[PDB]
């Protein structure tokens, strides 16, 4: 978390949008798709995002995980 | 007391900043392309409250199909066009104007003029003589207002907020009588 | 409580509200960057390639969503998301369109269960886990 | 059926009719159609009605508002304004502004 997380978020936040507010509904479905594609098209071209920060939280997640598990296999056992 | 105020206008000519400074009292350097973008203000108007929708509009070719989406049930249209670059000036009445006839056939339009801090600056002017190009004037903008059907032409700067609040002002009033 | 306590940097709240009260336009804070994540990954792929559950599953989201609990968060992602709004506006007019090779009816179904997974995680989170007053106006 | 049992019960054990059976039997056998009646007996009362009635063309045409209306002034909404989320919501008639519609 504070290692490789946290330098890609920090990384990515800069190239977040500075403002973004939800468009109204009066544009439709197909005008706001284009409208949050086109703002944050820069973060869908990045490539690390999806081989190195997803693999890092699939990380975070499955030790959580494994932690939760384990504890109920345990109370079962001490049931 | 509702107005939906649909701003519109060539690309990189100070729609957004106008709205921002207005709204906010604060002024920005960088350019950033907008597509949607909702501003509320509440102004005193001849001691009657009214809330002005605030609509910014793309200017870039690549939106006309996305651009009209914001056009029915419009109030106003503020038309605005750089003083510092004769395209805009010109683009104007090439198509802002006859799109706005298409699909607003009866509809007040208040021309505006941005860049008036610019007009007299030495750097900005050197730089367009390069081109051969001039500064648009006060005749110019009348003459255009006048030929197009603006009921008022005025001038207005993000960055000095030199008659920034007029250019509103007369809108409402346009509606409202 | 020790995940949260390693959770120290600034960044992942950011600066005081300009409002007083919370963000909502300004992105500097981490859920928006979730909902950024989510729209990337919502994305339907192509057929020559993988996708998040086939290589990740349920970690990554488990992950987001215990991080944005920790931080206090969730009824502001809950409120504020991308995803979320696109999902409600397409119900409402309910329309499909291929804009910019991006389908629009398989993107929100994923949305929707992406967003039913997420409130599965988050009420789990939250049941494991578990004021400031304004002034009024005065007269001048 | 009600009533002339009980008057009729009372006078037989008394020898004589309830006090106020009269008024209430008239009341009664007046009214059958009580608003073809009311439409009569509010003639009086028909400027004073009107008076307090057309008070209401200020609160009752805008408080029927369509979903689309409601939809494009964003009513109900916090966060359509962060700026001006501190400031209390307020209005010149506010016990209208919550007022039963159906009433
Ligand atoms: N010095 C100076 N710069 C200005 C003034 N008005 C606008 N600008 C700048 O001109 C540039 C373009 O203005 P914007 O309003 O951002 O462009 P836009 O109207 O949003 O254009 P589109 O987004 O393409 O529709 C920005 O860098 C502004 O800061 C002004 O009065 N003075
Ligand atoms: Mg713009």
């Amino acid at each position: 978390l504070q290692g490789t997380i946290l330098q890609y978020v920090k990384t990515l936040m800069e190239v977040m949008p500075k403002i973004c507010r939800l468009p109204r509904h009066e544009y439709g479905s197909p005008g706001i798709l284009e409208f949050f594609h086109h703002q944050l098209k820069d973060i869908v071209e990045y490539a690390e995002l999806k081989t190195v920060c997803f693999q890092n939280l699939r990380e975070v997640g499955n030790a959580i995980l494994f932690c939760l598990l384990i504890e109920q296999s345990l109370s079962l056992e001490e049931v | 007391q509702a107005i939906k105020c649909v701003v519109v206008g060539d690309g990189a000519v100070g729609k957004t900043c106008l709205l921002i400074s207005y709204t906010t009292n604060a002024f920005s350097g960088e350019y950033i392309p907008t597509v949607f973008d909702n501003y509320s203000a509440n102004v005193m108007v001849d001691g009657k409250p009214v809330n002005l929708g605030l609509w910014d509009t793309a200017g870039l070719e690549d939106y006309d199909r996305l651009r009209p989406l914001s056009y029915p049930q419009t109030d106003v249209f503020l038309i605005c066009f750089s003083l510092v670059s004769p395209a805009s000036f010109e683009n104007v009445r090439a198509k802002w104007y006859p799109e706005v006839r298409h699909h607003c056939p009866n509809t007040p339009i208040i021309l505006v003029g941005t860049k008036l801090d610019l007009r007299d600056d030495k750097d900005t002017i050197e730089k367009l003589k390069e081109k051969k190009l001039t500064p648009i004037t006060y005749p110019q903008g009348l003459a255009m207002a006048k030929e197009i059907g603006a009921v008022k032409y005025l001038e207005c700067s993000a960055l000095t907020q030199r008659g920034l609040k007029t250019v509103f002002d007369e809108a409402i009033r346009a509606v409202l009588c | 409580t020790r995940i949260r306590s390693f959770l120290d940097d600034p960044i992942w709240r950011g600066p005081l509200p300009s409002n007083g009260v919370m963000h909502v336009d300004e992105c500097v804070e981490f859920h928006r960057l979730w909902s950024a994540m989510q729209f990337v990954y919502c994305i339907p792929v192509g057929t020559h390639e993988f996708t998040v559950e086939q290589c990740f599953g349920d970690g990554l989201h488990w992950a987001g969503c215990m991080i944005i609990v920790l931080l206090g968060q969730q009824r502001r992602f809950a409120v504020l998301d991308f995803c979320y709004h696109l999902l409600k506006v397409q119900k409402h007019d309910g329309k499909d369109e291929i804009i910019k090779n991006v389908p629009l009816k398989k993107m929100v179904e994923r949305i929707r269960k992406f967003q039913i997974l997420n409130d599965e995680i988050i009420t789990i989170l939250d049941k494991y886990l578990k004021v400031r007053c304004f002034q009024p106006p005065i007269h001048q | 059926a009600i009533i002339g049992l009980y008057n009729y019960a009372h006078e037989m054990t008394h020898g004589a009719s309830d006090r106020e059976y009269p008024r209430l039997g008239q009341m009664i056998v007046d009214y059958e159609n009580p608003l073809k009646k009311m439409m009569e007996e509010f003639v009086p009362h028909s400027k004073s009605l009107s008076d307090a009635l057309i008070s209401l063309q200020m609160v009752y045409p805008r408080r029927n508002l369509s979903a689309d209306q409601w939809r494009n002034a964003q009513l109900l909404s916090l966060i359509s304004a962060p700026s001006t989320m501190l400031n209390p919501a307020q209005s010149d008639t506010m016990p209208c502004e919550y007022l039963s519609l159906d009433a």
